[PDB]
RNA sequence: CCCGGCGAGGGGAGUGAAAAAGAACCUGAAACCGUGUACGUACAAGCAGUGGGAGCACGCUUAGGCGUGUGACUGCGUACC
RNA sequence: UGUAACGGGGCUAAACCAUGCACCGAAGCUGCGGCAGCGACGCUUAUGCGUUGUUGGGUAGGGGAGCGUUCUGUAAGCCUGCGAAGGUGUGCUGUGAGGCAUGCUGGAGGUAUCAGAAGUGCGAAUGCUGACAUAAGUAACGAUAAAGCGGGUGAAAAGCCC
């Protein structure tokens, strides 16, 4: 069986969430428990979190055996940006954004 | 200096292609705590080697 | 005779012009009046 | 439209378009390039072109037999269901009624019906001469239409 | 009925031998461009190669008229400003008298992908001797 | 065996059995059409060259289906000239079986 | 009576992007780039219905040239001595012949032959 | 009820006709960004298509040298206003 | 800048002159199928049809015939919770603008026909508003007065507390 967890909103750019979930599509979750502990990015804080939380939504939810999960799918999708202002030189403005993410973890036990 | 033409999302894909992560592939298990560890790296109560070298 | 089948004698309701709607209507772009010049602005000819 | 005539930003420099009028008609919360005003739509029509089209609308009614002549139309009491009735009887539905004069009862008898309408001889217009599937005329309205007609 | 296409995957392509020793170059290397194109077959189709393998020998002893011998000069540009070189027939003989033969077909034959393998059949030898006899090539008077 | 005939201002090899599209013959489904100008036969090294016609040759073919081909888009279009139009096209065909080949 | 043109627009650009499904980069994907694309698409086309009859004859009469060279005359020689002999077989047909019965275009080649001799 | 910082966020449960209405909440287009599969792609030069066209994948028809997707190779080809 | 004064290869003809016959070669000409404009005449004109000659590149521009959008009447009609509008596919059809049917989405409206009226069609105006790309995970993080360690709080501490 599939379970899902997610984290949207984000506060991370999906490019720098995406460098860590490809890190761990397709391992077993022990694998990739490892992989994400050792992997010196703030990204891989968030996404640890998340598969963290699937891994008990399986077990707790729909009875798995976590033995046997696997990062079955994991995708980062846009999410809404926060639109600043910054100044600079001269009076003048420039755009910022601070862009967010949704984090999307599935685990399963095929 | 700006471009004259927007670059596509081919060549931003293309620009990117020595961008992933390396996963770490030398964790270890000390013998006597049996924590995981990063090679050469003591653990995180301490062990090293199988010995005990830092309380806490 | 119903007031969903009248109609008009035939060409006695020709229809108007439109310019500037575009090449397959034959008055797109300059609308008929040509390239430039006073006659081509708004507002734009002399006198009688 | 309201705002004031301030050139929104100088002609040349800015590298934007050159504007004039926070109120252009090309612009968000512009004006109506041809904006409307209130007109009047009414035509003028000919005298004889009207008293013909008259004619020529009772002659296919006529020719369509939609036209029913009788000597009287009246009810004996301002009443929707006895109009009602009456026409039931007279195997009629969608009607206009033509009468001589003014008739009070059968005009308001008839209000709330609305495949009917009453309308005395002075009063009858082009449109709904076509728009019932049968019109019922009394001799005296006839007699009061034909004068009309010349 | 649509007309008749060659395939790479069933095109039959045999193997020749040939000796240069007098023959005229470029009336030589008309006839090999045609046979490594496949131009002398009615399976001749323009995007296949259905032409044949053909090693030329004795490409050192290749004739040419008039003073082309001493004449004729090969240019060619390395890509580094004022890098124009040049040989003449006879220093290029002397040098690689293959590469005689080989510029001459190469120029002969379509320009593009097709074209530079159509020329990986073609087999050319300064000498008498090649091996392949494994491929059994069959002598060819052209 | 094949052989070769004119329809439609151009040319075409059969066999019997086989299905040609020609352009549009004025003949009824179902009915059978000859071809009694035929510019060769050839049956397994048997070779009749017509000059330009087979003496006797004959093919017989049943027309099975009128139709419209798939619409073909013409466009037309003058850059810088303000000018510019598009047409569509289907062309009718008749498909016939050939059903005998006569040497 | 104010018109808006929203349904009317978009099955417009629609009808466009659709026909340049394929096409790379903006030209699948952004209107303005797409009909462009459509457009030159249907240019080339018209021009090559046309072309395509050259390319076709240009194909058949290399054809029988290789073959009418297999069996000893040239393609010139041949179509004269086949116009001769009053054989009226098109180019089309003969090239196929030319590759499917060697033998029937031999026997056109000899037919040829004895039209000039 | 569960993971989480007595978080954000999520997974269940339940309400409801519907949560393919969950509060950024009717419908939910387009640009733009991803995950997955099919096909192509690391000897190859240009408005990126069009004409020819192998091969692969997927449906046919129960075969028939057909649909769909892809597009090696090849002729032609310098966008719009 | 580099062969660079046959387009190239190459040619002693694959050059030049003369004669001849062949062939290639265009959207020209023919052949087959089809549409329309203008004529003409017919089997027979209530006006289109049927034959039949011919014509059918086009900017500015003139002329002619249409599609579709919104709103009024027709309409207390007709379709629609057994699924309207809109969105997204597909099939068929029209010369085209388009039309109709239908799968999925959606969940309350739509509107034949013939007329009537227009805020009626967008790719450009350094157009207007909003949304989202690009450069790019690049520059930068604001005085070069400067930090180091122990302990604490805390999910987390170079930056907070001692
Ligand atoms: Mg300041
Ligand atoms: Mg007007
Ligand atoms: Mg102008
Ligand atoms: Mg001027
Ligand atoms: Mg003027
Ligand atoms: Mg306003
Ligand atoms: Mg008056
Ligand atoms: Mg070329
Ligand atoms: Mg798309
Ligand atoms: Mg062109
Ligand atoms: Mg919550
Ligand atoms: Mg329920
Ligand atoms: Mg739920
Ligand atoms: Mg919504
Ligand atoms: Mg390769
Ligand atoms: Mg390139
Ligand atoms: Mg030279
Ligand atoms: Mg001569
Ligand atoms: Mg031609
Ligand atoms: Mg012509
Ligand atoms: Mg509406
Ligand atoms: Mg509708
Ligand atoms: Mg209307
Ligand atoms: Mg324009
Ligand atoms: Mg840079
Ligand atoms: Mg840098
Ligand atoms: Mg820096
Ligand atoms: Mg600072
Ligand atoms: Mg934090």
């Amino acid at each position: 069986m599939e379970t899902i967890a997610k984290h949207r909103h984000a506060r991370s750019s999906a490019q720098k969430v995406r460098l860590v979930a490809d890190l761990i599509r397709g391992k077993k979750v022990s694998q990739a428990l490892d992989i994400l502990t050792y992997t010196n990015k703030k990204a891989a804080v968030l996404v640890k979190k998340v598969l963290e939380s699937a891994i008990a939504n399986a077990e707790h939810n729909d009875g798995a055996d976590i033995d046997d999960l696997k990062v079955t799918k994991i995708f980062v999708d846009e999410g809404p940006s926060m639109k600043r202002i910054m100044p600079r030189a001269k009076g003048r403005a420039d755009r910022i954004l601070k862009r967010t993410s949704h984090i999307t973890v599935v685990v399963s036990d095929r | 200096a700006v471009q004259q033409n927007k670059p596509t999302r081919s060549k931003r894909g293309m620009r990117r292609s020595h961008d992933a992560l390396t996963a770490v592939t030398s964790l270890s298990v000390d013998k006597t705590s049996g924590e995981k560890h990063l090679r050469h790296h003591i653990t995180a109560d301490g062990y090293y080697r199988g010995r005990k070298v830092i309380a806490k | 005779m119903r007031l969903n089948t009248l109609s008009p004698a035939e060409g006695s309701k020709k229809a108007g012009k439109r310019l500037g709607r575009g090449i397959g209507s034959g008055l797109g772009k300059t609308g008929g009046r040509g390239h430039k010049g006073q006659k081509s602005r708004s507002g734009g000819g002399v006198r009688r | 439209v309201t705002g004031s005539g301030k050139k929104p930003w100088r002609q040349k420099g800015t590298g934007r378009a050159r504007s004039g009028s926070i109120k252009s008609p090309i612009w968000r919360s512009g004006g109506v390039t041809f904006a409307a005003r209130p007109q009047d739509h009414s035509q003028k029509v000919n005298k004889k072109m009207y008293r013909g089209a008259l004619k020529s609308i009772l002659s296919e009614l006529v020719r369509q037999d939609r036209l029913i002549v009788v000597e009287k139309f009246s009810v004996e009491a301002p009443k929707t269901k006895l109009l009602a009735q009456k026409l039931k009887d007279m195997a009629l539905e969608d009607v206009l009624i033509i009468t001589g004069e003014l008739d009070e009862n059968l005009f308001l008898a008839a209000r709330n019906l609305h495949k009917v309408d009453v309308r005395d001889a002075t009063g009858i217009d082009p449109v709904s001469l076509i728009a019932f599937d049968k019109v019922v005329m009394t001799a005296d309205a006839v007699k009061q239409v034909e004068e009309m007609l010349a | 009925m649509k007309t008749f296409t060659a395939k790479p995957e069933t095109v039959k392509r045999d193997w020749y031998v040939v000796d240069a020793t007098g023959k005229t170059l470029g009336r030589l290397a008309t006839e090999l461009a045609r046979r490594l194109r496949g131009k002398h077959k009615a399976e001749y189709t323009p995007h296949v190669d259905t032409g044949d393998y053909i090693i030329v020998l004795n490409a050192d002893k290749v004739a040419v008229t008039g003073n082309k011998r001493t004449d004729k000069v090969y240019y060619h540009h390395t890509g580094h400003i004022g890098g124009i070189k040049q040989a003449t027939f006879e220093e290029m003989i002397a040098r690689r008298p293959e590469r005689v033969i080989e510029i001459a077909v190469k120029g002969m034959l379509p320009k593009g992908p097709l074209g530079r393998a159509m020329f990986r059949k073609l087999k050319v030898y300064a000498g008498n001797e090649h091996n392949h006899a494994a491929q059994q090539p069959q002598v060819l008077d052209i | 065996m094949y052989a070769v005939f004119q329809s439609g201002g151009k040319q075409h090899r059969v066999s019997e059995g086989q299905t040609v599209r020609l352009e549009k013959l004025d003949i009824a489904t179902g009915e059978t059409v000859e071809f009694a100008e035929v510019l060769m036969i050839a049956n397994g090294e048997e070779v009749k060259i017509g000059v330009p016609f087979v003496d006797g040759g004959v093919i017989k073919a049943e027309v099975v289906a009128h139709g419209r081909g798939e619409k073909v888009k013409i466009v037309k279009f003058r850059r810088r000239k303000h000018y510019r139009k598009q047409q569509g096209h289907r062309q009718w065909f008749t498909d016939v079986k050939i059903t005998g080949i006569s040497a | 009576a104010r018109v808006k043109r929203g349904v009317i627009a978009r099955a417009r650009h629609k009808k466009i992007l659709k026909q340049a499904k394929g096409y790379y980069g903006a030209r699948s994907r952004v209107y303005r780039v797409a009909f462009q694309a459509v457009i030159k698409a249907g240019q080339y086309a018209y021009r090559d219905r046309r072309q395509r009859k050259r390319q076709f004859r240009q194909l058949w009469i290399a054809r029988i040239n290789a073959a009418a060279r297999q069996n000893g005359i040239s393609y010139s020689k041949f179509i004269n001595g086949l116009k001769k002999a009053s054989v009226e077989i098109d180019r089309k047909i003969l090239a196929d012949i030319a590759v499917f019965d060697k033998v029937a275009f031999t026997a056109l080649v000899e037919k040829a032959k004895a039209a000039l001799a």
